[PDB]
């Protein structure tokens, strides 16, 4: 990840307005609805049978909050994404066996969710800067896989 | 697999795009050019600066081809065969770029139709786009 | 999609496979288990050690379904429907894994059929395996 | 890239037996035949119409030899691929605009050609080590895109 100074600032301003309690459950829940094979990893979370079932699922929303917490961290450590996600990386590879392609899908769902929330404030250059952040996180999460 | 619910969902959301169609199309392109700069390479003869009229014009075309496709979801291969020759044989567009433009279109739709872009509608659009993408790169399969 | 030329290319390589189809299906699963260890999770109850009688058995079932697919090249979706239900609905196999196994099956065929594996046969086999992959993940869209 | 010494040893021993004249042209030619959109970048090589044309094109053979020379330098700097490859990455991103997905494709194609050229000696453990190497070279080449 390399953002221009314009981009670092824009990323920062937008992140400050994000609703921590909701956007993360929204991203995770849209991941489960749009890419269904991802439900495999959350089979014990209760009813995931319909879009409303997944989205309002309390355990989905709860877990989405932690996932957004980790993004927040990476945003605070853009110059050391790798050291920041090392342990998460081991957990996702060694214990959960998630294919890293899904980290890219999740990052792209997160982008759609920021666009959904921020409308016209989510401009093409701000989207571009978030695209660099998300790919940088997917990358760091994939490091302990090989 | 453009299953009943999906179509209906797709026809419905493209419906509220209605007359914004071309501008959404052009915004989707600009978003693609700025986030995924490798894509600019297919358009050497264009001015890709924001505001760009050529991009506005191109966007309108992109948007019209999707409208047709929706109007013809059950018969996409026929409806898009010419564009599929254009894209795979003449221009050789790398297949990955279709996922990039699709992602950018969802982003543009989410940004403009929050009330309609529901999880359910997001899933159906994503599948409609994949299948439009599949038809356009079918010449490589 | 399978052009008649591809069809032919596929029948011919697959016919050279013939009796070893089962051994090659087992080898390809073993290659995939070592190369991409993430795929191991789907087989909790198997002994995945090298030479496991279980992998051999399962390799043979994979080979058969591919022999069937070659035999019904024009009607794959019909021929493989139950397999799609299994992989997509019940097992929820991540789609990216079908690319990993398709590659491993091409590497096994390359190593065992050097004279047959020409550039055009390789192209044809890749399209065919992408078509089988497409059918098996069709419930996701 | 994290290779144990046994993987290092296995990859280096095989690599010393590679006939680059044979392997290089087959690898590049196969990429152009199997994934035809890639031909767009080699329009200056001439006639790339049919498999036979690609495979007999001298420019394709020659270039494939160079590509293999770059993998050789990476095999000699397994712990510093990113550095070893920074200039080529610049070349591929800024000047050629190749999407990084194709670096993974060519890596997989090289793996099929090595199996094809070494047959049974290209065992499942040696393929596993080469998959780490081609994944690493692909990532080192995408570096400047980030
Ligand atoms: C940017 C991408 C991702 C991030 C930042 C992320 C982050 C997290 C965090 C922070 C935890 C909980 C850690 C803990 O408290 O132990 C976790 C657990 C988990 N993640 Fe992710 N993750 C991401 C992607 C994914 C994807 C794509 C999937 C699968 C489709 C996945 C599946 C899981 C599962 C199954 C758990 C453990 C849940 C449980 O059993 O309680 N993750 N993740
Ligand atoms: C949703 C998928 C797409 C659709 C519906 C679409 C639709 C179209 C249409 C309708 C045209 C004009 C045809 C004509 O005027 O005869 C066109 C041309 C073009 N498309 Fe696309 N396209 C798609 C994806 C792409 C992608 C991903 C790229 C590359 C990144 C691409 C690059 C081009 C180029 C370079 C032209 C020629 C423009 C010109 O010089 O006139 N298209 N497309
Ligand atoms: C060429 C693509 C594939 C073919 C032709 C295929 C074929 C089959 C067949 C014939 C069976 C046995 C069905 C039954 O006995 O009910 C099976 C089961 C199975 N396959 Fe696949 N398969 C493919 C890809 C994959 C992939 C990519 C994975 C995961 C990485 C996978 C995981 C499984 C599992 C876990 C089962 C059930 C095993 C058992 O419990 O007996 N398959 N497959
Ligand atoms: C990931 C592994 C790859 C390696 C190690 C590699 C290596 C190289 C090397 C050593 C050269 C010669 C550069 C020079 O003369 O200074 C080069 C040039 C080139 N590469 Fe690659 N490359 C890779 C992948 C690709 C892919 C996948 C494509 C396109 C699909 C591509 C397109 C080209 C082109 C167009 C040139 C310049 C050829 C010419 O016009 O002379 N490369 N590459």
């Amino acid at each position: 990840v390399h953002l221009t100074p314009e981009e670092k600032s824009a990323v920062t301003a937008l992140w400050g307005k994000v609703n921590v309690d909701e956007v993360g459950g929204e991203a995770l829940g849209r991941l489960l609805v749009v890419y269904p094979w991802t439900q495999r990893f959350f089979e014990s979370f209760g009813d995931l049978s319909t879009p409303d079932a997944v989205m309002g699922n309390p355990k989905v929303k709860a877990h989405g909050k932690k996932v957004l917490g980790a993004f927040s961290d990476g945003l605070a450590h853009l110059d050391n994404l790798k050291g920041t996600f090392a342990t998460l990386s081991e957990l996702h590879c060694d214990k959960l066996h998630v294919d890293p392609e899904n980290f890219r899908l999740l990052g792209n769902v997160l982008v759609c969710v920021l666009a959904h929330h921020f409308g016209k404030e989510f401009t093409p250059p701000v989207q571009a800067a978030y695209q660099k952040v998300v790919a940088g996180v997917a990358n760091a999460l994939a490091h302990k896989y090989h | 697999v453009l299953s009943p619910a999906d179509k209906t969902n797709v026809k419905a959301a493209w419906g509220k795009v209605g007359a914004h169609a071309g501008e959404y199309g052009a915004e989707a392109l600009e978003r693609m050019f700025l986030s995924f700069p490798t894509t600019k390479t297919y358009f050497p003869h264009f001015d890709l600066s924001h505001g760009s009229a050529q991009v506005k014009g191109h966007g309108k075309k992109v948007a019209d081809a999707l409208t047709n496709a929706v109007a013809h979801v059950d018969d996409m291969p026929n409806a898009l065969s010419a564009l599929s020759d254009l894209h795979a044989h003449k221009l050789r567009v790398d297949p990955v770029n279709f996922k990039l433009l699709s992602h950018c279109l969802l982003v543009t739709l989410a940004a403009h139709l929050p009330a309609e872009f529901t999880p359910a509608v997001h899933a159906s659009l994503d599948k409609f786009l994949a299948s439009v993408s599949t038809v356009l790169t079918s010449k490589y399969r």
